[PDB]
């Protein structure tokens, strides 16, 4: 039993506050620990500086450099949230934008009139000048209905004071007082306090203020009452009756809470859906009406497991209890897995987060959540591809550490034929068989676009993919739409309007410019899912791959003896060159970027063509480029001609404009990405012999280092071209994006 | 003259300084006059101003495209342009020629030479710092002592 | 010692090197912009 | 067309630098002083000493052509 | 000989006509009776190396 | 240059010496400079052969190359890149007592 | 088909052994140093050459020469 | 010397069709500890002899290495099964380690000078030497 066994067990001051292994660097290794003989232990001092499983085998010492290290990280998530609340008071116009955000475009970057760069802040309105940006703040502090200047400069030094406690808390919790390895395997009551104190008390107090100040300034707001005449967040609290002069239901009280008749909260709380016609957005009573959903079950998900008290579901023993006949033990020993190692908890968590974070760039852009968000496509653009990124580097990190934790803490001696042990017995059938489907969708999405780019260079254009061609008609995603279309009424009756406009129904467009067009699947989104399903299916090709052959393999039967990260086994049995778990990753992080990159070229294309543009009174709309995505999205020619030459037109004609800072960006990451292949495809005795020239050139002048130059090491220098290419492969399709849609748009 | 024409009187480097404030005083017609935006144009329509009277007065060389050009065939006359920003230049680019060789002999005579090449002694390197201005005549005694280059017999080599 | 003697790290030396030396070429960019010559 | 010609100029002293070492390194260095034991056209020395991967002379002529499609384009 | 510095002449080695520093000379008929330190490690990470009596020039 | 005391025993030989050491000179130096000859390859951190096992004292044996961190966690400590910091009692001829 | 031939060196280090995945290294006794053993080479019919040799080898340079010649279905390491 | 007994596993990566070269690892144990098989997984080691088939010897010195460092056994053996049938008695050679030094002396690849003294590959022409 556990009966008292889930208390605090804490240290008094295990370590001293102090300065000498402060300035005595590499002093978590002993590899280290004795001075620079090489220029290897420069490069081994960063990437051994959070590889703490390389630094103590005492498991209780490695979770306490975690535990006050999350401090540290929350610290400057608080510190850079005071940076976008102090930039919105004193260097902005948002308080000029709340009067009119139909045409004011934003801004929070004054720059510094220096070496003549002063020419980068725009007329972007409002009597103000400055760098027009695109994190969408500004549709955010409305949403949360921020009026005026000084709330935005109270809230930056309240986040500043935030990260004072939050820095403090990780110097308390390493050298004051630190919790032991009994504390952090209390991972049933973790789940408990996560669930229903962090999630739903997120969730319940964020409904409080939305119900009580973001509801009746944005009530107030769209009717056209200026920010200024609107009465003060601390009055729609000490007076309920200035409240029931926007919705009724606040005369009443909370009788109808308590006794249960919570059909008059409707008139606050709804199931409207859809858009909001005024503001351009999401219905905020929906959004009021959504977190408490979420907070009355949170707080009743968070009561599930076992705790001091006796009640609640072991998770120990639901584990143990799912053995079947094809599955030999079940999940007998995942148990005691994950409450030891941290990376095989990492592994399970970067895949969530990764991949909740492009569930949120495609819960955003079909459901504007924001107020006068709908209208401003750069914000869409941005909020939409930094979400997808996010979300496409955080899940290569789970098959890192799912690689990671089978070459440190996968004893085999626990884990006898359970779950884990029989996929390592049969791992050849689930790479080959993802090693077929790729071949398989590689060439029935990859050549198609072949084939409609052949039969329009050979003339023949009745011969290719398309609509007046062989048509390859998306009948299962064009089925879907034509339910949700029926979700008002039939499927969900209480939804008065639609949950989407995208799968149909109705326009909506806010002062002339579009909020959400439906979305017309045809025949080319066939094709071009179908390319997002092939380049998916590689990544985990490559990924997969390197957590199944993490061990051993019939390469070499040994890998785990040499590391997770070392550079070959030799040039024998042909060559053995990329054969760790780290080049999985560094080969799967590339296919990533040649994933990634086409998933928002399909948004820059689609969302250009079908739904973004201009709508006169009479009802005609005219996009913005043309609705080209019928015809020439079908070819790789098209997706050259109509989409990467014609769109960049913005970008390269933007020189003595505003703009004309995303132009050295986009020649920078042209630069920078083209600076990774000397590291990506050159080696490094190259290099080594000739550096070996250079030091005879200062061993002649007495100019040698005592310290030895050498070269960089192979995953090194695999690694080095790797971040290269990342930065010159997103930050160019950065300068694209940001210059197209603020010139055109 | 020296090829092309002086752009002292240059009707092309003039047009240039007619449409960039023609263009420059289009952004400043949508503002109104005392507010921050105006007076951040009208700071930045001076600031070419001189710049175009700066390129007069300079004697700069270039015709037929309206841009400043720049002569690098050793003229004393242009020496402005290039030379005497070099001679600037290559000064103290000798500073850390120099004092990057005088402090990497003083740290060779240490106990553990190979930490102090990242943990600085700083009495030692700004005591090797300002001896930097006076170097090629000590550089060139340097030469001429003898020590400057170690002997063939006795360097790294293959 | 040992806290002088932590700003002798050559990054940390360096950086506040590297904030003097390149603050020296901005601000004679702000008393004299525009320079091809002198 | 100043400056056209350095990055023409930049391009040819590079490609003679792969090379020059490519010729000049065949034989021997401190990485490998048994080069010409090996031969023109070897993989590697092996992940040994610091690793050695591009060391023949076939790999250090291997970068030029990535440089002399650099120049010539 | 014992003690002080000792250059080397061979090649083939990462110390070639660098300073060297001899210790405890060997008496058994080993074609390389001399196990000389050196600082400046090589590519191996070793800062030490046995080579023949032949390649002295103190 | 300290004084330090180091009393070696080979109990397969049966040869028990007490050797003098300072902070700069390794251990087996001290023990050839007391004529006891001990097995070695070729002074690095980087062989098998030289192993001691530490019974008594502190050593600083952070020089080498060869033992990682669990192997010497039991206290085996290549007697060539040994500074004795401390008054110790080493038994040696531990070559295979590392793997 | 390798060619794995040890040189002159040679201090008995016994490692090269140790570090060898396939026994084609073993020890032979040899008047030389105090070692009084040399690494000999038996096995190059059967040897890989990964090269394991030459990582663990604290010689002046390498006293366990690997260079890689001919090849056959056990040195391309083919488990069909 | 080769005899019939068991290994005790189940698996499903291993030797494919194969006849040119198998083997069996042959040892004796002391107590059913858990080991991972070179080729993946685990299995249950009987206290008495047992051998294991496998594909290359590669995967054959990997289980006997590693059956080495944990739970100390230096009695492993290990054969070559031919097609045709044929044994070898590959790994000792006799009877012992080969990082221990033997009596048997063969003394064969053993160049007897250093490495800078080998000849100009000019000076071996149209004919095969280093
Ligand atoms: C007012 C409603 C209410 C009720 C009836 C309960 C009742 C209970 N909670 Mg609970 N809880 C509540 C609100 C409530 N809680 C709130 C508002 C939160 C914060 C969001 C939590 C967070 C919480 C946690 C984190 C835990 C409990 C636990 C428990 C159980 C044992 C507590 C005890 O006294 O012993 C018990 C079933 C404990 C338990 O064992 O869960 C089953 C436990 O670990 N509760
Ligand atoms: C209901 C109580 C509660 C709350 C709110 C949290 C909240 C958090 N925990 Mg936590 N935890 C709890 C109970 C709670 N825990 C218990 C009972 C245990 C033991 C079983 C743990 C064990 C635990 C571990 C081991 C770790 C966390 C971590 C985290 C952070 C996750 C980051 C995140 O989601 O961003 C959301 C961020 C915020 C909402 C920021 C605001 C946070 C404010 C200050 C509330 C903090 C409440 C705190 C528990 C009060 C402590 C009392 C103290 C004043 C004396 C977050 C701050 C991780 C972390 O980041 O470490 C710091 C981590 O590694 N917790
Ligand atoms: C968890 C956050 C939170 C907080 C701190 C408050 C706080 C308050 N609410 Mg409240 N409320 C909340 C969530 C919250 N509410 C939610 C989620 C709902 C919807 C069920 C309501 C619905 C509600 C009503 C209908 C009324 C209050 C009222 C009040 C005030 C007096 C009681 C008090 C300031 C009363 C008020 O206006 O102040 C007198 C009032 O009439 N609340
Ligand atoms: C939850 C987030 C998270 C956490 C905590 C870790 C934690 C860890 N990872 Mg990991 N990883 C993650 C996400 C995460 N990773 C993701 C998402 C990926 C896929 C991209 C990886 C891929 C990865 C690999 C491949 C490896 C690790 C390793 C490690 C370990 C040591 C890391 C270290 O010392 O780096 C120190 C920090 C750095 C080196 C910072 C470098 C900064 C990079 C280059 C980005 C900079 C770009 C910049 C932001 C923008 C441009 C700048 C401009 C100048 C152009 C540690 C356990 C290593 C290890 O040894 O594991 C035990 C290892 O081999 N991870
Ligand atoms: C544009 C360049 C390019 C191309 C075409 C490929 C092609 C391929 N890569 Mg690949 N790759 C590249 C760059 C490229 N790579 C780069 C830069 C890297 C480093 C990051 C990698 C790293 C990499 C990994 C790590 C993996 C792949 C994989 C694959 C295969 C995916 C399956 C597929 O679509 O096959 C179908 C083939 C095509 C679509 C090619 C076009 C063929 C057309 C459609 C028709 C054929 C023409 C003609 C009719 C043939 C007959 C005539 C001919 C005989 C003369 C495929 C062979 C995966 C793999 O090998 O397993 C599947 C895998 O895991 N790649
Ligand atoms: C556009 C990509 C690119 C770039 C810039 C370089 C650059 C260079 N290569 Mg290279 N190379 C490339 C691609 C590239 N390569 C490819 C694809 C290959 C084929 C594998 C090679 C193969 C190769 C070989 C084989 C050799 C070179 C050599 C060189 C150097 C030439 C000397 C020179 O120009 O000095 C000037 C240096 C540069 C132009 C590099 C960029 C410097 C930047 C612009 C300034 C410094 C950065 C600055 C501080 C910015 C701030 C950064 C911020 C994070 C703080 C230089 C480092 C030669 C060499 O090293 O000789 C000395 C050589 O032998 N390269
Ligand atoms: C081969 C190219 C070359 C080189 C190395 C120099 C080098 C130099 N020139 Mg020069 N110069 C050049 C071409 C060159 N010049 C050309 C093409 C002309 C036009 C005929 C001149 C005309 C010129 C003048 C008029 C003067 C120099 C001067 C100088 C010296 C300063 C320096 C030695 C100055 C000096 O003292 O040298 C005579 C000086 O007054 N140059
Ligand atoms: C003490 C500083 C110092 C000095 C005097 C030299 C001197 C020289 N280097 Mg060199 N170098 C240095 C540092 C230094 N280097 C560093 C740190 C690197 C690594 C980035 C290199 C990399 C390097 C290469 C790759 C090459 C040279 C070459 C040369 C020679 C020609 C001059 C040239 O173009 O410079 C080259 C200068 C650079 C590429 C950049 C300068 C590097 C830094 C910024 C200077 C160090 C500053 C340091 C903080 C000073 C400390 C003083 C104080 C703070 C205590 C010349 C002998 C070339 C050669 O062999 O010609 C014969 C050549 O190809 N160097
Ligand atoms: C999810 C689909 C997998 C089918 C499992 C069918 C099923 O019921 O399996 C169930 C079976 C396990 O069932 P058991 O009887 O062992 O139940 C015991 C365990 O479930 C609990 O311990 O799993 C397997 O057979 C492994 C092989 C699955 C093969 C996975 C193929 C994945 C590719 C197909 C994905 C298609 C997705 C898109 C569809 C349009
Ligand atoms: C060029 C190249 C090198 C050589 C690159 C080197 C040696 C890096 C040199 C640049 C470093 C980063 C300079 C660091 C200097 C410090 C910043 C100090 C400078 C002084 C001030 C800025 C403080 C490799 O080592 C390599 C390895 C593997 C594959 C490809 C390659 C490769 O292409
Ligand atoms: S370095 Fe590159 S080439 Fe040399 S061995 Fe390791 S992988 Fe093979
Ligand atoms: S590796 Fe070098 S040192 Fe060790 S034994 Fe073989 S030859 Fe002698
Ligand atoms: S050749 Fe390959 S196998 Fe034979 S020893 Fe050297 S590394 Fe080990
Ligand atoms: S004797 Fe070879 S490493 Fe110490």
């Amino acid at each position: 039993q556990e009966a008292k066994k889930v208390r605090i067990t804490v240290d008094k001051d295990p370590v001293e506050t102090s300065f000498e292994k402060w300035a005595k660097p590499g002093h978590f290794s002993r590899t280290l620990a004795k001075g620079p003989k090489t220029t290897t232990w420069i490069w081994n001092l960063h990437a051994d500086a959070h590889d703490f499983d390389g630094h103590t085998s005492s498991l209780e010492d490695v979770s306490r450099k975690i535990f006050s290290a999350h401090f540290g990280q929350l610290s400057v998530i608080f510190l850079w949230l005071s940076g976008m609340y102090f930039h919105g008071a004193r260097f902005s116009n948002y308080v000029a934008w709340l009067s009119n955000p139909t045409a004011i475009k934003p801004s929070a970057q004054v720059v510094w009139p220096i070496v003549g760069q002063d020419i980068l802040n725009g007329d972007v309105g409002g009597g103000f000048q400055g760098v027009q940006i695109t994190s969408g703040f500004f549709q955010l502090w409305r949403a949360s209905g921020i009026t005026n200047e000084k709330q935005l400069y109270a809230t930056a030094i309240g986040g500043l004071v935030m990260s004072a406690l939050m820095l403090f808390a990780g110097w308390f919790h390493y050298h004051k007082a630190a919790p032991k390895l009994e504390w952090f395997q209390n991972v049933e009551s973790m789940m408990n306090h996560h669930l229903a104190g962090l999630l739903g008390l997120g969730c319940l107090s964020w409904a409080g203020h939305q119900i009580h100040v973001s509801l009746p300034i944005n009530k107030l707001l769209d009717a056209g009452v200026a920010p200024s005449e609107i009465p003060l967040p601390h009055e729609f609290i000490v007076n309920r009756e200035l409240m029931a002069q926007l919705y009724p239901s606040f005369s009443k009280g909370l009788t109808p809470f308590f006794t249960l008749d919570w059909n008059a909260y409707s008139d606050f709380l709804t199931f409207k859906g859809g858009l909001n016609p005024i503001t351009g957005g999401l219905w905020l009573s929906d959004t009021a009406h959504h977190h408490l959903a979420l907070a009355v079950l949170f707080i009743v998900a968070g009561h599930m497991y076992r705790t001091n008290w006796g009640i609640g579901h072991s998770m120990k023993e639901i584990l143990e209890a799912h053995k079947g006949p094809f599955t030999g033990e079940g999940h007998k020993g995942l148990y005691e897995i994950l409450t030891t190692s941290w990376h095989a908890q990492l592994a399970i968590n970067l895949a969530m987060i990764g991949s909740l974070s492009i569930i949120v760039a495609h819960h955003m852009y079909a459901m504007p959540p924001y107020p006068y968000i709908a209208t401003d496509y750069p914000t869409q653009l941005s909020l939409f591809t930094h979400h997808m990124w996010i979300g496409g580097f955080c899940v290569t990190g789970a098959a890192a550490h799912g690689a990671i934790f089978m070459v440190r803490d996968y004893s085999p001696a626990q884990n006898y034929n359970n779950l884990l042990d029989r996929m390592i017995r049969h791992r050849d059938a689930i790479i080959s068989h993802l090693n077929w489907v790729c071949i398989f969708l590689g060439f029935h999405s990859f050549g198609l676009y072949i084939h409609n780019d052949t039969m329009r260079a050979l003339g023949r254009s009745q011969d290719m993919f398309s609509d007046t061609a062989i048509q390859l008609q998306p009948i299962f995603a064009q089925w879907i739409q034509s339910i949700h279309t029926l979700a008002p009424g039939n499927t969900a009756p209480n939804a008065l309007a639609a949950t989407s406009y995208a799968f149909g129904g109705d326009i909506v467009a806010v002062n002339g410019k579009i909020a959400m067009m439906p979305i017309a699947l045809g025949t080319a989104d066939f094709m071009v899912h179908h390319i997002h399903a092939f380049t998916i299916h590689v990544t985990v090709l490559i990924l997969l791959k390197g957590v199944l052959f993490a061990r051993n393999s019939r390469l070499i039967p040994d890998k785990a003896n040499l590391g997770f990260r070392f550079p070959c086994d030799g040039p024998g049995r042909g060559g053995t060159c990329q054969v760790s778990a780290w080049d999985h990753v560094f080969l799967g992080l590339f296919w990533m970027y040649n994933s990634l990159s086409i998933v928002i070229f399909h948004f820059s294309w689609k969302m250009q063509s079908d739904v973004w543009g201009s709508v006169t009174p009479n009802g005609a709309v005219s996009h913005i480029t043309g609705g080209n995505f019928a015809q020439s999205a079908i070819t790789i020619n098209g997706w050259l001609r109509d989409f990467l030459w014609a769109q960049a037109s913005q970008v390269i004609q933007s020189y003595g404009s505003a703009l004309s800072a995303y132009g050295l960006i986009f020649l920078g990451a042209h630069f920078v990405w083209a600076f990774s292949l000397m590291f990506l495809f050159s080696g490094r005795g190259y290099w080594q012999e000739l550096i070996e020239s250079i030091v005879w050139a200062h061993n002649k002048l007495k100019l040698g280092p005592a310290i030895q130059p050498r070269a960089l090491s192979i995953t090194q220098g695999r690694a080095v071209g790797l971040a290269h290419y990342l930065v010159g492969g997103i930050g160019t399709t950065w300068a694209f994006f940001l210059a197209r849609i603020i010139a055109v748009g | 003259v020296a090829g092309l024409v002086p752009c002292k009187d240059s009707k092309e480097f003039s047009r240039r300084l007619d449409l960039s404030v023609k263009k420059l005083e289009q952004r400043l017609k949508k503002y109104e006059p005392g507010t921050p935006p105006y007076l951040a144009i009208q700071k930045s329509i001076e600031t070419t101003k001189i710049r175009f009277d700066r390129y007069a007065k300079g004697g700069l060389l270039c015709g037929k495209d309206g841009l400043p050009h720049l002569i690098t065939d050793g003229r004393l006359s242009h020496a402005t342009e290039f030379i005497i920003p070099g001679l600037l230049f290559l000064y103290i680019n000798g500073w850390i020629g120099w004092v990057g060789r005088a402090y990497l002999i003083a740290i060779r005579s240490s106990d553990k030479p190979a930490e102090k090449e990242i943990i600085l002694d700083i009495p030692l390197a700004l005591g090797f710092m300002s001896s930097g201005f006076l170097w090629p005549l000590s550089a060139w005694k340097e030469f001429t002592s003898g020590e400057l280059l170690v002997d063939a017999n006795e360097v790294t080599v293959s | 010692n040992n806290f002088l003697k932590y700003l002798s790290v050559m990054p940390v030396a360096g950086t506040i090197f590297m904030i003097f030396t390149a603050g020296l070429v901005i601000e004679v960019n702000r008393f004299y912009p525009d320079a091809l010559f002198f | 067309d100043f400056l056209v010609h350095h990055a023409i100029a930049l391009g040819l002293h590079t490609t003679a630098l792969i090379l020059i070492k490519g010729a000049l390194d065949a034989r021997g260095s401190k990485l490998m002083p048994d080069k010409k034991d090996f031969g023109y056209s070897f993989p590697c020395d092996g992940p040994g000493r610091g690793g050695t991967c591009d060391i023949s002379a076939w790999d250090a002529f291997y970068l030029s052509v990535f440089w002399m499609l650099n120049t010539i384009g | 000989k014992r003690g002080s510095k000792v250059r080397v002449l061979r090649k083939e080695s990462y110390w070639y006509q660098e300073i060297g520093t001899v210790a405890t000379v060997d008496t058994s008929g080993i074609r390389y009776p001399v196990v000389v330190r050196f600082e400046k490690v090589n590519y191996s990470g070793v800062n030490t190396n046995n080579f023949a009596e032949s390649e002295l020039i103190e | 240059m300290a004084t330090y005391k180091v009393r070696l025993l080979s109990e397969a030989e049966g040869i028990d010496v007490t050797i003098d050491c300072a902070d700069d000179v390794y251990i087996l130096d001290a023990a050839e400079e007391q004529g006891v000859d001990l097995p070695y390859s070729c002074r690095a951190g980087a062989c098998s052969t030289c192993a001691g096992k530490v019974s008594e004292g502190t050593i600083d044996q952070s020089d080498q190359s060869f033992l990682d961190d669990d192997q010497t966690g039991a206290g085996f400590v290549l007697t060539c890149v040994a500074y004795p910091t401390s008054d110790c009692t080493i038994l040696t001829h531990q070559e295979e007592s590392l793997y | 088909a390798h060619s794995v031939k040890v040189y002159d060196t040679c201090i008995g280090c016994t490692q090269c052994v140790r570090a060898c995945p396939c026994d084609v290294l073993e020890m032979v006794p040899w008047d030389g140093c105090k070692a009084k053993q040399i690494a000999s080479a038996p096995r190059t019919e059967d040897c890989i050459g990964c090269k394991r040799c030459e990582t663990a080898c604290p010689t002046d340079f390498l006293s366990v020469r690997v260079y890689l010649g001919g090849e056959t279905t056990r040195s391309l390491g083919l488990a069909y | 010397m080769p005899s019939p007994t068991f290994g005790g596993s189940t698996g499903g990566w291993l030797r494919a069709a194969e006849t040119e070269e198998k083997y069996a690892i042959t040892w004796t144990g002391k107590k059913e500890e858990i080991f991972e098989i070179p080729t993946g997984g685990a299995a249950i080691m009987r206290e008495g002899d047992n051998l294991l088939y496998l594909a290359r010897k590669e995967q054959c010195l990997a289980l006997g290495t590693q059956l080495r460092n944990s739970f100390k056994i230096s009695d492993y053996k290990i054969y070559r099964i031919f097609p045709t049938g044929e044994v070898q008695y590959l790994h000792p050679k006799d009877g012992v380690f080969p990082e221990k030094v033997n009596e048997g002396r063969v003394g064969i690849n053993n160049v007897s000078r250093n490495i800078g003294k080998n000849p100009n590959p000019i000076s071996v022409k149209f004919t095969g030497k280093s």
